């Protein structure tokens, strides 16, 4: 997961 | 080796005049997983921000698309407008007038089939739909994310908008994309999932770099990959055939659909987007809810080429007083009565051309498709009050057929008696245009087409299905 | 019979600009005339409008930046169908 849409994902 | 997002799209037995385009962030158009493919076209309309951060949205799913190493359809060409900024926020003005850039651009220079990629979300809106509707009307195809929110697609845009593919996310496991109280929107104005969590894509890091993204807009993008392709070998396709094919294509009931909230299981498709390896389609379309009113009513519509085959109806009350197909602007449309909370319509719309298809109003040992050379697609019924293949069986009741006209197509029924649950399928081969319930014992709930399955719930019970195929 | 819409969800209203939609068959040069006329009858209450963009091809209409106080006077100018608030849109 990234904030351009911040965590592991899967 | 393969990435897993693009081996689960990959059909289990398996074998550019289209252009695609993206509504974004800004672009790193020389990424070499993009470069020489995506036409940056210099449009931009984006609010101002309150570098590489500033592509990274946009440059990946610009490879999802397209790229060389990680797309799905690679070599597809692509051509970007910038409406987010680099925050990736933009705004429903903004967005209205880079979509009226594409229509201007194909008015100026047509090209073929074009498919425009909406990896973004915003409320519902009146107007940013109305204007993908005139956009789809015109003949372009539009793909958008459902959204991220664990929320009713319904209630964003363009994910709500009429005649556009609405995607949503699923992850390795077939379930699901959730992130606490994030996660992929659902219901029934999602048209399908795609992968989209752990969706590995060029990374505008550098011009080689890689990167896992997830996000709807993840899973949009592999539909407009498979979209392109499925134009470019029949770029003659209209919307409502190319979303049939996707629905056709799609995995079926892999989706472990405890994760959606229980009002939305019936609502939201079980389907997860595949390419086409290397005929009779048919859809199930959900209305909205009706309220509850004792009259009333529900209303399923299908697209302008497409056929009303048949009509159901469901309350989880139990409490309906049926349903009916009746014309509407020169259109069969499926028309779903309150007893009771409220109904749905559950309507079958269908792709059978050289067909012309009629409703027959009768009461429930006769024929209700009289004609010569007519076979009967569905059998609706309705009643006023609150308690042999071409012929529709009932109690009081008034019953509504729907005949068609073809010559080239064969259906036969299959009925399944025994209970809160009973289906009966289709065979292989044979495509589900009708399913209703018989009443007995149990108190009928309703009944509804999943993919070419009957579904009936109750509180006997027999399940009817009726099945064609083009011979 | 022309109605006013802003998006449900308040984080993402951007109040200040509007999208004024006109009826379907509204020809680019009365969407244009109607802009202006809006701009006259704001001008003579003491309001300054800015158009921001003339829409033709899929939807006629426009983009004003202007005070919401105009509404209820933009709503009764001619050929136009609903106005809305401009909102907010994410990547996905
Ligand atoms: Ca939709």
């Amino acid at each position: 997961f990234v904030p351009t849409t911040e965590a592991p994902c899967x | 080796s393969i990435p897993w997002n693009l081996e689960r799209i990959t059909p289990p037995r398996y074998r550019s005049l289209v252009e695609v385009y993206l509504l974004d962030t800004s672009i790193q158009s020389d990424h070499r997983e993009i470069e020489g493919r995506v036409m940056v076209t210099d449009f931009e309309n984006v609010p101002e921000e309150d570098a590489s951060k500033c592509d990274s949205h946009g440059t990946h799913l610009a490879g999802v698309v397209s790229g060389r190493d990680a797309g799905v359809a690679k070599g597809a060409s692509m051509r970007s407008l910038r409406v987010l900024n680099c925050q990736g926020k933009g705004t429903v003005s903004g967005t209205l007038i880079g979509l009226e850039f594409i229509r201007k651009s194909q008015l100026v220079q047509p090209v073929g089939p074009l498919v425009v990629l909406l990896p973004l979300a915003g409320g519902y809106s009146r107007v940013l739909n109305a204007a993908c509707q005139r956009l789809a009307r015109a003949g372009v195809v539009l793909v958008t994310a459902a959204g991220n929110f664990r929320d009713d697609a319904c209630l964003y845009s363009p994910a709500s908008a009429p005649e556009v593919i609405t995607v949503g996310a699923t992850n390795a496991q077939d379930q699901p994309v959730t992130l606490g109280t994030l996660g992929t929107n659902f219901g029934r104005c999602v048209d399908l999932f795609a992968p989209g969590e752990d969706i590995i894509g060029a990374s505008s890091d550098c011009s080689t770099c890689f990167v896992s993204q997830s996000g709807t807009s993840q899973a949009a993008a592999h539909v407009a990959g498979i979209a392109a392709m499925m134009l470019s070998a029949e770029p003659e396709l209209t919307l409502a055939e190319l979303r049939q094919r996707l629905i056709h294509f799609s995995a079926k009931d892999v989706i472990n659909e405890a994760w959606f909230p229980e009002d939305q299981r019936v609502l939201t498709p079980n389907l997860v987007a595949a390419l086409p390896p290397s005929q009779l389609f048919c859809r199930t379309v959900w209305s909205a809810h009706s309220g509850p009113t004792r009259m009333a009513t529900a209303i399923a519509r299908c697209a302008p080429d497409e056929e009303l085959l048949s009509c159901s109806s469901f309350s989880r009350s139990g409490k309906r007083r049926g349903e009916r197909m009746e014309a509407q602007g020169g259109k069969l449309v499926c028309r779903a009565h309150n007893a009771g909370e409220g109904v749905y319509a559950i309507a079958r719309c269908c792709l059978l051309p050289q067909a012309n298809c009629s409703v027959h109003t009768a009461p429930p040992t006769r024929v209700h498709c009289h004609q010569q050379g007519h076979v009967l697609t569905g059998c609706s019924s309705h009643w006023e009050v609150e308690d042999q293949p071409n012929q529709c069986v009932g109690h009081e009741a008034s019953i509504h057929a729907s005949c068609c006209h073809a010559p080239g197509l064969e259906c036969k029924v299959k009925e399944h008696g025994i209970q809160e649950q009973v289906t009966v399928a289709c065979e292989e081969g044979w495509t589900l245009t009708g399913c209703s319930a018989l009443p007995g014992t149990s108190h009928v709930l309703g009944a509804y087409a999943v993919d070419n399955t009957c579904v009936v719930r109750s509180r006997a019970v027999t399940a009817v299905a009726i099945c064609c195929r083009s011979r | 019979t022309a109605t006013f819409h802003r998006c449900a969800k308040d984080p993402w209203r951007l109040p200040g600009t509007y999208v004024v939609v006109l009826k379907e068959e509204t020809h680019l040069s009365q969407s244009e005339r109607t802009a202006r006329r809006l701009q006259a009858q704001a001008a003579r209450r003491g309001y300054l409008t800015k158009i921001l963009h003339v829409f033709h091809g899929l939807l006629p209409g426009f983009l004003v930046k202007m005070s919401g106080d105009l509404l209820e006077l933009a709503l009764k100018l001619p050929h136009v169908d609903y106005i809305e608030e401009d909102s907010s849109v994410f990547a996905q």
